[PDB]
């Protein structure tokens, strides 16, 4: 499964 | 730089970023334990649950009808049982006051929180639709006491709602 990573 | 730029950088679920993963078929993201079942990582290409109950949905559409609650209920935990019941937890999961029934109590003769029937459904303990539904109502049933300040009761209320609304709309129940 393909992933990132987010932030607020 | 966005490596999964046609994805949400907020989690399906939850509504929060972090570490996400991002279905192959529609542009929703999710933390690997919003997910149900899990994410797993090494699936490549990777559907997620929207999309693979769509798939079941699109597949065998639904009679005019519909079905009894006591013929769902009475069902065995066949593969689609499984999913469909899977993805009405995670229905319950995508409302934020959840939250409050997630995790374990700190009174009554069975406790029962939404973190233990995750658990009991991805290890397949139920072996029928009636006992993620029981231990589901159970939950509901533990809260009926009028909370000093009233948000807490209308709470358990709005969630106990979306698990009934969900149930029936998910199972095509009459
Ligand atoms: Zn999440
Ligand atoms: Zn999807």
């Amino acid at each position: 499964a393909r992933t990132k990573q987010t932030a607020r | 730089s966005d490596p999964c730029p046609e994805n949400s950088n907020i989690c399906e679920v939850c509504n929060k970023w972090g570490r996400l993963f991002c279905c192959d078929t529609c542009p929703r993201s999710f933390h690997e334990h919003c997910h149900i079942p899990s994410v797993e990582a090494n699936k490549n290409p990777w559907s997620c649950i929207f999309c693979r109950i769509k798939t079941i949905q699109e597949r065998c559409p639904e009679s005019q009808s519909g079905h009894q609650e006591s013929e769902v209920l009475m069902r065995q935990m066949l593969p689609e049982e499984q999913l469909k019941c899977e993805f009405l937890l995670l229905k319950v999961y995508c409302d934020s006051k959840s939250c409050f029934f997630a995790s374990e109590p700190y009174g009554p003769q069975k406790p029962m929180w939404l973190n233990k029937v995750k658990t009991s459904l991805n290890e397949q303990t139920y072996t029928r639709v009636e006992g993620f539904v029981q231990d589901m109502r159970l939950i509901f049933h533990n809260h009926k006491e009028f909370y000093r300040e009233d948000k807490f009761t209308r709470l358990g209320i709005q969630v106990q709602d979306i698990f009934e609304k969900n149930f029936r709309n998910i199972f095509a129940i009459q």
